[PDB]
RNA sequence: UCGGCAGGAGAGGUA
């Protein structure tokens, strides 16, 4: 419901959202916009904003 | 023209004219 | 290549950078780590006594650590894993 | 085939304010950069003087309006920009124009110092009737080039000064022109022809002189290995 | 590179100024500092030029209609009020010179620093991510600058004179220095056929194989041309393994070089090679002899005969439609179609009277500007306009603007130039809903995986046979076919495999499909993707930005939403 | 702006307003040009807008009905022969005559030397009639155009999109220190100068009196004196200044109507926006790519087109609850050093020069019966100066009306003097705009062959494609007036000058001329002009008969290796300078309810990053800087401090927090009656108040 | 109904296509088939 | 008057017959003043020698293929007009070049007449191969710059003297560029980037300091019309 | 240490 108040029809969407009781997961670009949290996009996504570095050992002996 | 202290402008123009603005 | 010196924001090449890592968004990762990293060397090494590793190849004059950073990436220094 | 025969300079008077110089023989090509080394360095770095400050009494800005002056301070100010002054010492000299009564304010009324002397004895500064006095102070001084207007209260002055702006270039038109001699049997050579104009302060050879010497020490940073 | 005002850069930069003038000892405390800042002290002119260095900033244009209307520069304090932009990002900006504005960024962080100077940055973004063209081309003053350059004048100053007798070649050379020094003294022309001995260029195709065979070592090798000086000095620009060229540099031949070199070079010797093509066309585009006067738009010769031929055509159906035969709408289609005939023969005349050296017709031939329509209305006649209504008016313009339009002509001449600017500015917002729509809907497709490895696949034509049984290569096949992942092996009479499963289709691959009887493919397509979220790196394709296979988390999706509706306003239907 | 504009303004026909349209409902029928405007209302002159139709202009010889509806003139025709008799008719008239064509010839006695002349039958509808059915005929042939139309010459030449931006910029240009009257007009702007009332004219008829540089004494033949004021250094609605000067002497005989003294943009009588500038059509190393303009050093160290703006400040005195603010020098807050500017009354000193956070009045308020004295003092904003040349101070003990509430009003006047630099935009009659891209020394200028160096240079790439070619007949037509000509008559007057008056066979150097609007100069006449021009102080002839000159490179010295051509134009300054649209911030103030930074220049604000340039940030795959420029950047209260604080102590930058705009979402959803709230992994509605 | 699922994605993405090569712009197909496949993704109950 | 800053030279050498001078500080404007003079006076006023004309044996007429050798005469012209020689006489000298049998006749046979000298000695001229004898008369003299070939008219003592092209210049290619820098809080200074190639019978350091004595020479006929005229001093070394 | 602020509507313009 957040991802569609936000397009049109507020106040439809809305009114249908509260009789329904839905529940919104906030797994989109636009809801982790809105809330203040990393999209699920580019550097955001699990694999790259994981990433661990640490000099070789052989330039940490070195130095 | 029609006016008493002008600058002398020549024109190029070709017709005349009946009225005044 | 057959090219010319870079100049400034475009050294070292980003052809080369980009043959150590798998894509251009690790790439992004690696050298915002490596930046943090110098940097809390930097401002601990005056105070007390920290865990990190300082510089491994030689700065300039007044050189940001992410320049440090991606020298060190371009010389084959350092070793990254994927999350 | 190699010449010998040196450049020689050679100069003629057509009136006291233009003059042509004539350099041959150059060589096959060297005839139109070192016309335009001369035009370049002619119009850009020749010293002289100029004023750079006035001070009416009863004024205290630009904009404003005399009583008994059919102009107001800014065209006194834009007339006062085609005076033709010299000088000969490196300190700032005040002059005074002092008239009143009916009559044309000129230029020939500004009592000079000993050292400065107006070049321009019949020029327009104002019109009077008879209810006006314009009581001026000139500052004059010496320079080179073109510097925009130094600021009031960014020099230590008072509040009635108006700041003016300073043209030391005593120089007005300059060209040239090459005759090229392209004959057969590979005897080729140039001839320039250039033409100074100054405005009255300094004589066309004077200028040309200053450019010499400019030149003569510029290029001299290339001499030095050998 | 961009240019900063030092007003702007000291305020964007404060809080770096001020530690900079703590650590330097030249204040006591941050107050000291600031107020110093605040004041404009001239002790702040000096830590303002390593506080600058290498950190990048972000310059925007409004309206954003793509990704390129973002990019990262390294600012550079310059003298004025006014940001300073290269030519060559004013196509990607859509920015002229008559009074745009554009806005400024500051990254703060390391992730930030690192995504300007890695992923937006100017240099790296040459390629069109929609279609995969290059956009940081030359174009206007570049273009004609280069097609003077490089073109051949029959019988010039100093060509080549294959004489006998009297005298031997007059006319070759044994290098381009010596060349040079030639034209220098007037002797020869910079558009003049002469035969030069070259050593540090390589030779092309066939020439090398005739003379050096196996290879040629092109460092210390020298060879034999024939062409002209202005092609040499366009050759040099060139990367140093690129053979020979020797063509006159229309628009078309300078995308295909550009193109050329994107895709077979690193992408930093094309920013290095755009940069010192476009040093070469301003200089010589000021030594071209391209003006303007009245004396350059000449008028067709025998113009005033073909019009009164065809108002004689026209006053016979006046009269008989005075006496009657037909009603109204076969008059005014007769009227039509005869002021339609007059304007072509009229335009047929211009372009055979108008010399190929005129500045006007250099300008349209070059590729940089214009068409011929123009052309025809300032120097020929306009020709028929349009009532409010849309439609044709029977009596047409029959004076050019070089000649100047009458009173009643300048008048109905307004008729469908104001429908013109109307509909521009209602174009403009029927667009950008069609954008916000499409953006929305195609948010959450984003790349997944790298292979779901699935079979299934769509069929593309890739050419058809004519009867008599010759090819012919299918009119839209770069949209449709390049840059695709096979499905299945594509055979050929029962016979072997010339390309496998699983490879891209560049121009290579098409062309050995098509040499071997070949018509009918199987590519992968997004549109049967096995991924349950998302899509699939193969399956997509190649990224038309970068030129290679897509990578892992990219956002496909508003790519496709910011190319349909970019140029949405062109659209004059 | 100019006297152009305020009459302008004062002949609009506009569609809107209470009882008409909008600018939203109006569709694209009402924007067009019907053909019963001819006469009525301007087909170019219309705003470039959403208002693009919408607004209008009258035309010069229309007039209006007792009803509303509007007329116009034409001449009577009886018996092929045109009369002299003049009748206004509505649109509802002309529809059932037929109406010739201004353009149309007529011999000695008034018959169409044409066998067919083009007429207007009743559905505006084009023909080719035989001349023997006509019943009206036109006035002149600028009916059909307004006032800032009539003032392009060679406008028949010209596309209607450049004209329309022409009348539109015309009305823009701002007034300069010294006028000039353009060397090539129209003929309409004599009397646009006189009816527009920015002039001086004298009611009577007398001999000068007395002259000053502020009052005219006239002594009329009667006996009465009259006496004339000016205003000297006045401030417009918009900051110029309205400055008006005599051109008379002390002694001239003055007859009723003749103009006395000078205005903001006139030159002896006659409008003049402009300056007349050395022009050449060339490329030039690229600095004036994509309509830039290159410029001369002598137009900034000769004030060719340097402009006087003038500011105003007010600030006001009034009782309190807790006392009376009083305006004194006396301000126990601040130093001794920067109160030395202040008299004795707490206010600036005229000819005193202030600049960017000067004070200018001195204020404070009492917070209640000492040490109650608090200081809120007028100070000049952020990137402002210039002297001060004028104090108005109205006070309410000495019997002046004034609002209630309020003890004191004070005005300040801060005016400065403005050159031409990079960034600012110029403009001509014709359509060419562009800014200025670089401003170079007088040597480093192509120059002709005499040694005079050229003023500006405009790129030739522009004008093929944009159909205004009456810039180039207005350069040949320019340079022909600066040289002067002379027409040979020894073996009869030439084939192409039959048509010429004989006062035009031969003119002076720096001569004026007129081309009017319709009917003026052919290009027959300007091919045989520009073969009789005048040589120069040697006998030379710098430009040939195409209009085009050698010039010499000032960089390199070489001649350029073709003609060029060559001319004079002329040029107005636009009021769009970059001095007014330059801005910067770090940090400053924010708003109330979200705590977003401001809006504005003059409130010290930021740059809004709107929808549109989001998508391109997700499609870049930059998921940290949308991140810190949506959080710790906008609304990140915490964050915000703990940012400036890591970048003055040269550590990392912290990480982002939760922005306060959501909160105020959450609790507007809440005030409708919704139970709207944020679950954790496990249940457990989070607080979401901080306070911990 | 008449054809299937894979007839009218070839009919949309050609009838696009053709509007936008009429006045000559040029955009890869795989870009109009990120779009359409987001229009066929949901399924109508005749009975449940 | 002063300059305040006062320029220096300084090279970068690049191989061992191309330098890159750099001049920094220039007052505004002196950049585009000091560049194509320097360009010029290095290309055309250093004097030296060079091969004016050549008068092969066996070419009564059509210059089209020798006996014997491998070449035609244009390639034959194209190989002996890149000779860097170098004479110290005056007026005309004359060479001769006869080598008889299967080889390669290079730019080491050329006997020199006591006093003229070559300074590449290991060109290739031809390929004598099918057993035959090249005889080649040569005649160097000395200039300054490129001079076309002076067609002559001897009508008789030209029996066979072909006219080559005389390269005397020993500069080869020179070319600049004015960059800006920043003194103070002035920028728009500016910065001269010479690159001057030479030949192998001059160094490239002795071109831009012989081609500064013949321009403190050649403006100095202006510093001599009136003595004292207040310059623009440039301060002590 | 006292002490200390930033909403709506209408009109005209630039790209
Ligand atoms: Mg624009
Ligand atoms: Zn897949």
């Amino acid at each position: 419901w957040l991802s569609a108040a936000s397009f049109q029809e507020t106040t439809r969407v809305l009114t249908d959202a509260a009789i329904n009781c839905r529940s919104d997961k906030l797994n989109g670009l636009k809801e982790n916009v809105i809330i203040g949290k990393l999209i699920p996009a580019g550097t955001g996504i699990n694999r790259y904003r994981n990433i661990a570095v640490q000099p070789t050992e052989e330039a940490r002996a070195a130095a | 023209n029609s006016v008493p202290g002008a600058p002398n402008r020549v024109s190029f123009a070709k017709l005349r004219e009946p009225l005044e603005v | 290549g057959g090219y010319d010196t870079p100049l400034g924001i475009t050294n070292p090449p980003i052809d080369e950078l980009l043959d150590r890592v798998s894509s251009k968004y690790a790439l992004v990762i690696y050298a915002a780590k490596r930046a943090r990293q110098i940097n809390d060397y930097y401002n601990q090494l005056g105070e007390g006594i920290l865990e990190y590793v300082g510089p491994l190849v030689e700065p300039g004059l007044q050189e940001k650590p992410l320049s440090i950073a991606l020298r060190e990436i371009h010389a084959d220094l350092l070793e990254h894993t994927e999350g | 085939m190699l010449i010998s025969q040196r450049p020689t300079l050679s100069e003629d008077v057509l009136t006291d304010n233009r003059s042509q110089f004539v350099i041959e023989p150059l060589e096959p090509g060297f005839g139109y950069t070192l016309g335009n080394s001369l035009r370049r360095t002619l119009l850009s770095s020749i010293p002289g003087a100029a004023v750079t400050s006035i001070r009416i009494d009863g004024v205290l800005h630009e904009f404003t309006t005399v009583p008994g002056v059919k102009e107001d301070v800014t065209e006194i100010i834009l007339n006062l920009k085609s005076l033709v002054v010299s000088s000969e010492e490196d300190e700032p000299v005040t002059m005074y124009l002092r008239k009143q009564g009916p009559g044309e304010v000129t230029a020939g009324d500004i009592v000079p110092p000993a050292g400065v002397t107006v070049h321009n004895p019949g020029m327009h500064i104002a019109t009077l009737n008879d209810k006006g006095k314009l009581e001026v102070e000139l500052v004059v001084e010496r320079g080179r080039g073109y510097v925009p207007a130094v600021q009031n209260r960014a020099s230590g002055a008072e509040i009635g000064r108006i700041p003016v702006d300073s043209i030391y270039s005593p120089v007005l038109k300059v060209t040239y022109k090459v005759d090229a001699t392209r004959v057969e049997q590979r005897t080729d050579f140039d001839k320039l022809i250039l033409d100074v104009e100054t405005k009255n302060s300094i004589s066309p050879r004077d200028a040309l002189a200053s450019a010499g010497k400019t030149l003569v020490e510029l290029f001299g940073l290339a001499r030095e290995l050998n | 590179q961009c240019g900063l005002p030092k007003l702007m850069a000291l305020e964007l930069f404060k809080p770096f100024v001020m530690k900079r003038l703590v650590d330097l000892n030249h204040a006591q405390n941050i107050k000291s500092a600031k107020r110093m800042v605040e004041r404009q002290r001239p002790q702040v002119w000096d830590v303002l030029e390593e506080v600058i260095a290498e950190h990048p900033v972000l310059l925007n244009r409004a309206p954003t209609l793509h990704r390129l209307g973002i990019q990262a520069f390294e600012p550079m304090l310059v003298e004025g009020k006014a940001i300073q932009l290269h030519p060559l990002v004013c196509e990607a900006f859509n920015a002229d010179f008559d009074g745009d504005q554009m806005a400024v960024h500051l990254p703060l962080s390391a992730e930030a620093q690192a995504e300007a100077r890695i992923l937006m940055l100017s240099s790296n973004n040459i390629l069109s991510p929609a279609s995969g063209r290059p956009l940081a081309m030359p174009r206007l003053d570049m273009v004609t600058g280069l097609y003077y350059l490089t073109t051949e004048v029959p019988g010039d100053t100093g060509e080549y004179q294959p004489a006998s007798g009297d005298h031997p070649e007059t006319g070759v050379y044994s290098s381009p220095a010596e060349a040079i020094m030639a034209a220098d003294r007037g002797v020869l022309s910079v558009r003049a056929k002469i035969k030069v001995r070259l050593t540090q260029l390589r030779p092309p195709v066939e020439i090398e194989a005739e003379l050096f065979g196996h290879s040629g070592w092109q460092p210390g090798d020298a060879w034999m041309a024939e062409t002209t000086l202005g092609r040499v000095m366009f050759n040099e620009l060139l990367p140093l393994g690129y053979p020979f060229v020797n063509k006159q540099m229309h628009k078309k031949v300078q995308a295909a070089i550009i193109n050329d070199l994107a895709e077979r070079y690193p992408m930093i010797v094309v920013a290095q090679t755009v940069d010192k093509l476009k040093d070469a066309g301003f200089y010589w585009a000021t030594r071209s002899g391209v003006t303007v006067s009245m004396a350059d738009v000449l008028v067709p010769p025998r113009k005033k005969e073909i019009l009164d031929h065809y108002e004689e055509r026209a006053d016979k159906v006046e009269k008989q439609f005075q006496r009657g035969a037909l009603n109204h709408d076969e008059r005014n289609e007769a009227l039509v179609e005869i002021w339609k005939e007059a304007t072509d023969e009229v335009g047929q005349a211009l372009r055979e009277h108008y010399p190929d050296d005129n500045p006007i017709i250099t300008i349209v031939d070059s590729g940089a500007t214009g068409n011929f329509t123009q052309t025809r209305t300032l120097a020929g006649m306009k020709g028929l306009v349009t009532n409010p209504k849309g439609e044709f008016i029977p009596r047409p313009v029959k004076s050019s603007f070089r000649e100047g339009l009458t009173v009643l002509e300048y008048f109905i001449n307004t008729h469908g130039a104001r429908k013109g600017l109307a509909d521009t500015a209602l174009r403009t917002a029927d667009s950008g809903y069609l954008t916000r729509r499409l953006v929305d809907v195609s948010q959450d497709v984003i790349v997944r995986e790298h292979d779901c490895q699935t079979e299934r696949g769509i069929v593309v034509e890739l050419a058809e046979r004519a009867p008599d049984g010759t090819l012919i290569r299918d009119p839209y096949i770069e949209t449709s076919a390049y840059a695709r992942t096979l499905g299945t092996d594509a055979v050929d009479e029962a016979g072997n495999v010339i390309v496998e499963r699983g490879q891209d289709l560049g121009d290579p691959e098409i062309d050995a499909l098509l040499a071997a009887g070949i018509t009918q493919v199987k590519v992968r397509s997004v549109l049967t993707c096995a991924t349950s979220t998302g899509v699939c790196a193969t399956c997509y394709g190649r990224s038309m930005a970068t030129g290679k296979l897509v990578d892992i988390g990219e956002a496909v999706g508003i790519v496709a939403a910011q190319s349909i509706g970019e140029p949405g306003t062109q659209l004059t239907m | 702006n100019n006297p152009l504009s305020g009459l302008t303004h004062k002949r609009r026909l506009s569609a809107l307003g209470p009882g008409g349209l909008s600018r939203e409902r109006a569709g694209l029928e009402v924007r067009d040009v019907h053909p019963s405007h001819y006469g009525r209302m301007c087909p170019i002159e219309t705003p470039e807008g959403p208002n693009i139709g919408l607004i209008g202009s009258l035309s010069v010889y229309a007039r209006v009905n007792p009803f509303g509806f509007i007329e116009t003139p034409y001449r009577k025709v009886v018996d092929g022969v045109v009369s002299d008799e003049i009748v206004y008719l509505t649109a509802d008239e002309e529809d059932r005559h037929v109406v010739a064509q201004a353009n149309s010839p007529i011999d000695a006695d008034g018959r169409f030397v044409e066998p067919r002349v083009l007429v207007r039958r009743k559905a505006g509808e084009v023909e080719y009639v035989p001349s023997s059915e006509v019943d009206y005929m036109d006035v002149s042939p600028r009916q059909m155009v307004s006032v800032a139309t009539a003032m392009i010459p060679f406008l028949e030449h010209d596309d209607a999109n450049r004209a329309l931006m022409g009348a539109n910029m015309q009305r823009q240009a701002v007034p300069l220190v010294r006028s000039e009257a353009p060397l090539v007009g129209t003929g309409m702007e004599l009397r646009a100068a006189i009816d527009a009332g920015d002039v001086v004219v004298a009611e009577e008829s007398g001999v000068i009196e007395e002259v000053s540089a502020d009052y005219i004494t006239v002594m009329h033949d009667n006996g009465t004196r009259r006496t004339y004021r000016m205003r000297k250094f006045a401030r417009s609605n918009h900051g110029t200044c309205a400055n008006q000067c005599p051109i008379v002497d002390a002694g001239d005989r003055v007859e009723a109507g003749q103009v006395i003294a000078d205005g903001p943009c006139t030159d002896d009588g006659e409008m003049a926006l402009g300056k007349n500038l050395l022009v050449a059509i060339m490329p030039w190393e690229g600095h004036n790519y994509e309509d830039a303009i290159i410029l001369s050093n002598r137009l900034v160290e000769e004030d060719v087109l340097t402009s006087i703006h003038i500011e105003e400040h007010e600030i006001d005195a009034r009782d309190t609850k807790l006392g009376a603010e009083e305006i004194t020098r006396d301000i126990p807050n601040i130093s001794d050093e920067v109160l030395a500017d202040l008299d004795e009354r707490g206010i600036v000193r005229i000819g005193a020069e202030v600049r960017d956070g000067d004070i200018l009045v001195g204020k404070v308020t009492p917070k209640g019966e000492a040490r109650e004295v608090r200081d809120t003092s007028l100070k000049v904003p952020h990137g402002e100066s210039g002297k001060v040349i004028g104090i108005r101070v109205f006070s309410r003990e000495d019997e002046d009306e004034l609002p209630a509430g309020v003890n004191e009003l004070v005005r300040v006047y801060v005016a400065q003097k403005r050159k031409i630099s990079d960034g600012d935009k110029l403009a001509g009659r014709h359509g060419n705009k562009g800014v200025i891209g670089k401003i170079l020394p007088v040597e480093d200028m192509p120059f002709l062959a005499d040694g005079t160096p050229v003023d500006i240079i405009l790129n030739t790439h522009g004008v093929p494609r944009r159909m205004n070619i009456g810039q180039i007949l207005e350069t040949h037509l320019g340079w022909c007036a600066h040289s002067g000509w002379k027409v040979d008559a020894a073996k009869g007057v030439p084939d192409w000058a039959a048509r010429l008056p004989d006062e035009l066979l031969e003119a002076q150097p720096n001569a004026i001329v007129s081309t009017p609007v319709f009917d003026g100069a052919q290009e027959a006449e300007l091919q045989g002009l520009l073969s009789c021009t005048l040589p120069n102080r040697d006998g030379d002839v710098l430009v040939d008969a195409d209009g085009k000159a050698m010039l010499f490179d000032g960089r390199s010295g070489e001649p350029f290796p073709y003609p060029v051509t060559v001319g004079y134009m002329y040029i107005m300054k636009l009021h769009h300078l970059v001095d007014d649209k330059i801005h910067a911030r770090s940090t400053g103030p924010y708003s109330m309810i979200t705590q977003q930074p401001l809006g504005g220049k003059a409130q010290f604000g930021g740059q809004r990053f709107g929808e549109m340039e989001c998508w391109a940030m997700q499609a870049y795959g930059a998921a940290y800087t949308l991140q810190e420029l949506l959080t710790i950047k906008s609304d990140d209260t915490v964050g915000r401090v703990k940012v400036y604080e890591a970048i003055v102590k040269g550590e990392n930058i912290p990480e982002p927090g939760i922005p306060e705009s959501f909160k105020v979402l959450l609790k507007e959803l809440q005030s409708l009656c919704l139970n709207v709230e944020v679950l954790s992994s496990d249940g457990a509605a989070i607080e979401l108040r901080e306070g911990e | 109904r008449v054809q299937g699922p894979r007839e009218v994605q070839i009919h949309l993405v050609r009838e696009v296509q053709e509007v936008y090569r009429a006045q000559g712009v040029s955009i890869h197909d795989k870009h109009i088939e990120v779009i359409v496949r987001q229009m066929l993704r949901r399924v109508t109950i005749i009975d449940s």
